[PDB]
């Protein structure tokens, strides 16, 4: 004849979460940028024998 | 009519380059025996993928 409870009282849990992030960066661009591919010498010949 | 017309051309190259790259990745995780843990430190990019 005994009956159960409508529900059981559970235990409560507290959650504490921490997220930490640090970012650092450097960027350098120094100097002189010369050309590396340049035209060279040329030579041509032409003649009419007849 | 007998003859010839011809010539040559040239190009000069003096290129010179160097490169170095270093990286260390040290991720650390925790998990219980029989469990699983996943970790991502990065980003997401959109991709078109449809049937």
């Amino acid at each position: 004849l005994a009956t159960p409870s409508p529900f059981d009282m559970e235990k409560m849990v507290w959650l504490d979460v921490n997220i930490l992030e640090i970012r650092k960066s450097v960027l350098e661009n120094f100097g002189v940028d010369w050309s590396k591919q340049i035209p060279g010498p040329f030579a041509a010949f032409g003649k009419d024998f007849v | 009519n007998f003859g010839i017309i011809t010539g040559v051309l040239s190009t000069i190259n003096f290129a010179l380059s160097n490169g170095d790259a270093y990286l260390i990745a040290n991720p650390q995780l925790s998990a219980r025996s029989g469990g699983r843990t996943d970790f991502l430190a990065g980003g997401q990019v959109p991709i078109l993928q449809a049937l």
